[PDB]
């Protein structure tokens, strides 16, 4: 037990981009997603990460 | 990530006649880690 | 060459894959020494 709230845990039912899975990193190392102009964002057809 | 190392060493070549033999490799050490990669290219060895 | 480089991107402007071998133990120290470039010590 613990009182104060919880906001640590995050997950997804859906993701747009593909991640890099193992590299202790903090870097920009970063992947791109896909061909339609979302640019990474929410847009049409690019569910909420 | 088993970055198994499969090291064949066919030492320098030498003065005249280190001979050239077994082609093919064979694994020597195996460690599995999993550290992420995607692509890459040829690189290059140090002393 | 001086200096080891693995990853997806290998541009390391961060904590940075320290292996060292010595054919006795493999080290594995994700965070970056004082040596970016060309390490050099003379030793």
């Amino acid at each position: 037990s613990k009182v104060g709230g919880n906001y640590n845990y995050l997950f997804r039912l859906f993701r747009k981009s593909n991640l890099k899975p193992f590299e202790r990193d903090i870097s920009t190392e970063i992947y791109q997603a896909g061909s339609t102009p979302c640019n990474g964002v929410e847009g049409f057809n690019c569910y909420f990460p | 990530g088993y970055f198994k190392i499969y090291s064949k060493h066919t030492p320098i070549n030498l003065v005249r006649d280190l001979p050239q033999g077994f082609s093919a490799l064979e694994p020597l050490v195996d460690l599995p880690i999993g550290i992420n990669i995607t692509r890459f290219q040829t690189l290059l060895a140090l002393h | 060459i001086r200096g080891w480089i693995f990853g997806t991107t290998l541009d390391s402007k961060t904590q940075s894959l320290l292996i060292v071998n010595n054919a006795t133990n493999v080290v594995i120290k994700v965070c970056e020494f004082q040596f970016c470039n060309d390490p050099f010590l003379g030793v």
